[PDB]
């Protein structure tokens, strides 16, 4: 009617007013800014460990923060925790549902959690006096499939799922603290800031927004992509992050700024992003993609540094430690392998 | 020399004993046959489901049939882009696609055309040349046989298919509508159809699952040989 | 019937506009600053010798 | 002469 | 989590005798388990370690070729048949559970014991040169052990446990890897030391912590106890 | 007596020269596209791969260790070479053969596993690895008492007398010298039954089970007319060379005879089997699917 055409032109003026504020703010790309740096060498990663014992496509992959311990989700009904030292096998929590999609480290060590097309994120207990993992709660109440889930503190986890929400949970009481409401589209990934204050979400209707955790409010939302959004990671420095998307691009947004800083991409890659990951100083972003590869790209230039080409199947998993030593891979091929460089 | 540690050891021989078992859990698990439920939301899915047997997530139903424990996966309550899950079901024996013979006169909420027999259709060619399944047999099953024989006597087939030039009876209609459903295959080298029409009774709509389920795990078996 | 997700949508927007924004130029020189600070910290980017080198193949 | 092929 | 040992008394020298423990509480399969022997007055002497699995058995110089130890897990059972029993076989024997993988806290729990009664080189030597402290309640008191040779492996780990062992009570873990407290031991419990001499600090003393405080290193699986410090108050 | 070297007409003897050079290189040619494939391939080290592998190890092995000795005894007046390649030559030969049968045999299990027992377990690597060592460790023991004991004697009645300057030479003969003839009899018997008789006996069985459970389409035909080839291959081209055998051993054949059919058709029975050897990798690489990717 004439209301709905009346808000919906006041929708688009806003929508020209930010665009014309983000133009405002552009000045200069950041590629200018960095064209006097020195670029990085050739990155020559090579394999350094290779986890087996996973029997289906592995779907998710989360590092600890001891940066020594890893847990990985494979669809086969299994949940691994590895010693990346030693490639031991810490423990193998049988799945309820083995349809995953997500796995994720608790900060402390003390729990890992679960999800996928059961539409639940489950909290297994790794500090049992029965020297046994058990299933410390499941969480339920999303409409759809669940896409990403991210340790707070002990108590606390926020879930992405396909129902085009977030929540975040009270994991003692097991009821959603707070909803995130807003996408269009499934979301398909989330990263929590250093400070776990805020966190983005990408989904797929090609677009990224930033939530406030507290207030339970849409912050700031991102545009460019042209497809879905696979991946999302935050830059370390906690004001920027990047996405990873199916037109085979990876982009990085800076919060501050609220608009894109620069496109990496390729024109022999024409695959979809499955994962993106930061290095430990930000130089690095580190991307894994369908043609069975990571490419390592210079932050700052946009320029490939290197190739991580050791996997047989799609890579869906990327992960490097929160020292910064090593960089996890995981992939379809059902194999884990660790990579580090050498001088 | 080993240059172990005493509790090295130990732990390693703790990953030895959590290999043994997740070998023997893969296995067990190898030898199984997995079925993907795929149909329309009033597609007779439930009937099949009661036939061979929290949240409105993945709904997984296991039944044995001589000595073939089987495990059917309905994504009927996914309301969500299906591009971004149905790679999950990759490796499945057979996809399991129910329509209802009785779904070429009624229309869906969408009154604008969109008949259910078409909207079914449209789904199957979507399944059937999908990326994923290239060589995954989908199980053909046509439900509501009988509703079929009753609107067939009044209403004729020709609103679904106006291009339709043969008789108003149950059987040519059956087959026609069959052939246009196997037509839509685009991968007949690799993929078979195999089609079922669902009887009333109980014990013979599994048995034709097993017996398609037999033939391309056979075909499966020669292909890996190398025979063709 | 679609209005109030409308004015939600709205709100929203309005919410989204009234925020600050600093130059481009501004933020590609911080993230510069914070990489270069942080370089020779990160083994990915300036490998460490195989000496203290967890993950070595030698071990 | 040569009677003698030998086994194989 | 519970342990009951049964089948001890007074035995005839030279017989045999069938020392049985019942877990309950716990994932038996999935932990190693020791039977750990103190004689009448005396320290704590390790016997013999099966492996999760039974992979895996060691046995004590002293008893190697006459013990055997066995466990049925899907009964919940460990066994340890004695034969040929010496006088110097007199004493109260305790099951200790033991899991190993990263971070575990192996000899957490320990069995209530089972006494019995027989009516008549290479080895790490754990020193503990004190062998009787006063203390008073409220100050902090520091407990000295030493190796003959250092605990510290290549991996990093000083592989030396810490037990305290109340009056009429089973022993009990307090530190794992000399460094780590374990879990329910409270805070005021804390440990050192580099490679060979290894320190316990009791800070802010109280009540319910007197007893014999037993070091054993775990580096070669002929394990070795400390002759013990007692804490008098 | 006398012979002579170069037996008979330059016109027949380069036919057969000509003829095992063929076979040669169609062997040199298939087992090395065969072997070629499986190696730059780390994932097609499957159960079946690894025995199609085998199998061209064995007639590579086969060939190169048959054919030419084979020529040369037949084209060379006597035995022309030493007791410890004799025993080598008998032995490698006998070997290859007979693991090449065996594999053959392995190959066919494999395939009668596949189709009439499709809910059992895959064979494991390992699985296969263990019967590969069986058919090898079979292979050598089944035909080692026929390898301790050719000590080359040589015979008086005639002489090599070379082709130049007319050199006499002793003629040498690689025979076995069984202390009598019922063990000749009994050791070509089981021989006899465990290389033609046995392997060919399972392999018609397991692929008629084949047959029989597949006709319980258009592609399908093509998988049954392709058994009923190899086995009746299998039939034809040993049927000739363990005909002689089983003739020149029981019987009564005059000298004549014996000569005759030595010096003419026995050949032709090896060229018979040698072909059979060079023609398994070209069906088992070029008529399997999935090396055609």
């Amino acid at each position: 009617q004439s209301e709905l055409d009346q808000l919906r032109q006041e929708a688009e003026q806003l929508k020209n007013q930010i665009r014309d504020a983000r133009k405002a703010c552009a000045d200069a790309t950041l590629s200018q800014i960095t064209n006097n740096i020195d670029p990085v060498g050739r990155i020559q990663m090579r394999t350094r460990r290779t986890l087996r014992g996973h029997l289906a496509k592995i779907y998710a992959m989360h590092w600890g923060t001891d940066s020594r311990l890893l847990v990985s989700a494979s669809q086969d009904g299994k949940l691994i925790i590895w010693d990346s030292y030693t490639t031991n096998k810490v423990h193998a929590i049988p799945l309820r549902s083995s349809w995953v999609m997500t796995c994720a480290y608790a900060p402390s060590g003390n729990y890992v959690a679960c999800g996928g097309l059961d539409n639940i994120c489950s909290i297994y207990n790794l500090k049992t006096r029965e020297g046994n993992v058990r299933v410390s709660r499941e969480l339920a109440g999303h409409t759809g499939y669940l896409s990403c889930c991210r340790f707070l503190d002990d108590n606390q986890i926020v879930t992405s799922s396909g129902d085009t929400t977030c929540a975040l949970w009270d994991i003692e009481t097991g009821q959603q603290t707070t909803t995130f409401t807003g996408h269009t589209g499934d979301v398909m990934s989330l990263s929590l800031a250093p400070d776990t204050r805020l966190f983005v979400s990408g989904a797929c209707d090609a677009s990224a927004k930033l939530w406030d955790v507290r207030e339970g409010m849409c912050r700031q939302t991102f545009t460019g992509h042209e497809s879905d959004i696979n991946a999302i990671c935050f830059f370390p420095n906690g004001n920027a992050f990047a996405t990873g998307s199916d037109d085979a691009t990876c982009r990085l947004f800076d919060l501050r700024a609220d608009q894109e800083l620069m496109t990496y991409s390729h024109d022999n890659i024409i695959c979809g992003i499955t994962s993106v990951s930061f290095s430990k100083s930000g130089r690095l972003l580190l991307a894994g993609y369908d043609d069975f590869n990571c490419n390592v790209w210079d932050a700052l230039k946009a320029d490939r540094a290197g190739v991580l080409a050791g996997h047989d199947n799609r890579v869906s998993c990327l992960g490097v430690t929160d020292d910064g030593m090593a960089v996890a891979t995981g992939s379809w091929d059902s194999f884990l392998k660790i990579w580090n460089g050498s001088s | 020399g080993c240059t172990l540690s005493a509790e090295d050891k130990a732990a390693v021989e703790r990953s030895k004993m959590i290999d043994r078992n997740l070998r023997e859990d893969g296995e067990k698990a190898a030898r199984e046959v997995k079925l993907l439920l795929l149909g329309a939301g009033e597609s007779g899915k439930s009937t099949i489901v009661k036939q061979m047997k929290k949240t409105t997530g993945i709904v997984e139903t296991h039944f044995t049939f001589k000595d073939l424990h089987f495990k059917m996966f309905d994504v009927g309550a996914q309301r969500s882009e299906r591009k971004k899950w149905i790679h999950c079901f990759e490796g499945v024996t057979a996809i399991i696609f129910c329509v209802a013979l009785s779904d070429y006169d009624l229309v869906l909420a969408e009154d604008e055309e969109m008949n259910r027999m078409h909207e079914s259709m449209k789904l199957f060619d979507s399944i059937c040349n999908n990326k994923w399944f290239t060589d995954t047999s989908i199980i053909l099953f046509l439900n509501k046989k009988d509703l079929f024989e009753e609107k067939i006597k009044k209403s004729p087939l020709t609103i679904c298919y106006p291009e339709y030039a043969g008789s108003n009876t149950y059987e040519e209609a059956a087959a026609y509508i069959q052939c246009q459903f196997e037509d839509l295959n685009k991968r007949k080298d690799t993929k078979e159809i195999y089609t079922h029409f669902t009887c009333s009774t109980d014990t013979k709509n599994v048995q034709f699952v097993f017996d398609a389920v037999t033939d391309v795990i056979i075909k499966n078996n020669l292909k890996d040989c190398g025979l063709f | 019937a679609s209005i109030a997700q409308a004015r939600k949508l709205v709100e929203q927007l309005k919410m989204e506009a009234n925020i600050d924004r600093i130059k481009v130029s501004k933020a590609a020189a911080d993230l510069m600053a914070y990489c270069e600070a942080h370089a020779k910290e990160d083994p990915l980017l300036t490998p460490v010798p195989a000496s203290e080198n967890p993950f070595r193949e030698k071990k | 002469f040569l009677f003698q092929p030998q086994r194989f | 989590v519970q342990l009951v040992e049964s089948g001890g008394g007074l035995v005839q020298p030279g017989g045999s005798r069938k020392l049985s423990c019942s877990a309950s509480g716990f994932a038996f399969s999935s932990f190693g388990m020791h039977w750990v022997r103190q004689a009448p007055e005396k320290g704590l002497e390790w016997v013999a370690y099966i492996s999760s699995g039974s992979g895996t058995i060691y046995y004590a110089d002293t008893v190697k070729g006459r013990f055997t130890i066995s466990r049925d897990d899907p009964k919940n059972t460990l066994f340890l048949q004695m034969t040929s029993l010496r006088s110097e076989d007199t004493a109260m024997y305790y099951c200790v559970r033991s899991i190993y993988y990263y971070g575990s806290s192996p000899f957490d729990f320990w069995g209530q014991g089972t006494t019995l009664t027989v009516s008549a080189s290479a080895d790490i030597v754990m020193t503990q040169a004190t062998s009787s402290v006063p203390v008073t309640p409220g100050e902090s008191v520091s407990i000295s052990c030493r190796s003959s040779k250092s605990l510290l492996h290549s991996n990093g780990n000083t592989y030396l446990y810490w037990f305290l062992q109340r009056p009429g009570q089973s022993p009990q873990l307090l530190i794992y890897r000399m460094s780590n407290l374990a879990s329910g031991v409270p805070d005021r419990f804390s440990g050192s030391g580099s490679g060979t001499a290894f320190t316990l600090t009791i800070s802010r003393l109280e009540a319910e912590d007197v007893g014999v405080y037993y070091c054993m290193q775990h580096l070669e699986y002929p394990l070795t106890f400390g002759a013990g410090t007692k804490l008098e108050l | 007596t006398y012979v002579n070297y170069y037996l008979h007409q330059p016109q027949v003897a380069a036919i057969f020269i000509i003829s095992y050079f063929l076979i040669f290189f169609l062997c040199m040619m298939g087992n090395t596209v065969v072997c070629f494939i499986v190696m730059r391939n780390k994932h097609m080290h499957t159960v079946t791969n690894l025995f199609i592998l085998n199998l061209a190890i064995s007639d590579l092995l086969v060939g190169i260790f048959c054919m030419p000795i084979t020529l040369l005894d037949n084209i060379i007046a006597g035995w022309p070479f030493g007791n410890t390649m004799c025993k080598i030559s008998g032995l490698v030969q006998g070997i290859s053969v007979a693991a090449s049968v065996f594999t053959l045999v392995a190959i066919a299990v494999d395939r009668f596993q596949c189709v009439v027992y499709p809910f059992k377990p895959k064979l494991t690597i390992k699985t296969a690895f263990v019967i590969i060592m069986i058919i090898w460790v079979l292979a050598i023991t089944i035909m080692s008492p026929s390898a301790v004991m050719l000590h080359v004697q040589e015979e008086k009645y005639y002489r090599v007398r070379l082709n130049s300057q007319n050199k006499t030479s002793p003629v040498y003969w690689c025979r076995e010298d069984w202390p009598n003839q019922e063990m000749r009899k009994i050791y070509t018997t089981v021989l006899f039954a465990n290389i033609y008789l046995a392997p060919l006996s399972l392999i018609v069985i397991m692929y008629g089970r084949i047959g029989i459970s597949l006709f319980r389409s258009r592609k399908k035909q093509k998988i049954i007319k392709m058994l009923l080839i190899v086995a009746l291959l299998f039939i034809l081209s040993w049927l000739p060379l363990w005909t002689l055998m089983m003739l020149s051993d029981y019987a009564d054949l005059s000298p004549n005879e014996l000569q005759i059919i030595n010096i003419y058709i026995y050949p032709f029975a090896h060229w018979l089997a040698f072909g059979n050897s060079s023609v398994n990798p070209i069906i088992y690489g070029f008529f399997n699917e999935n090396f055609r990717r």
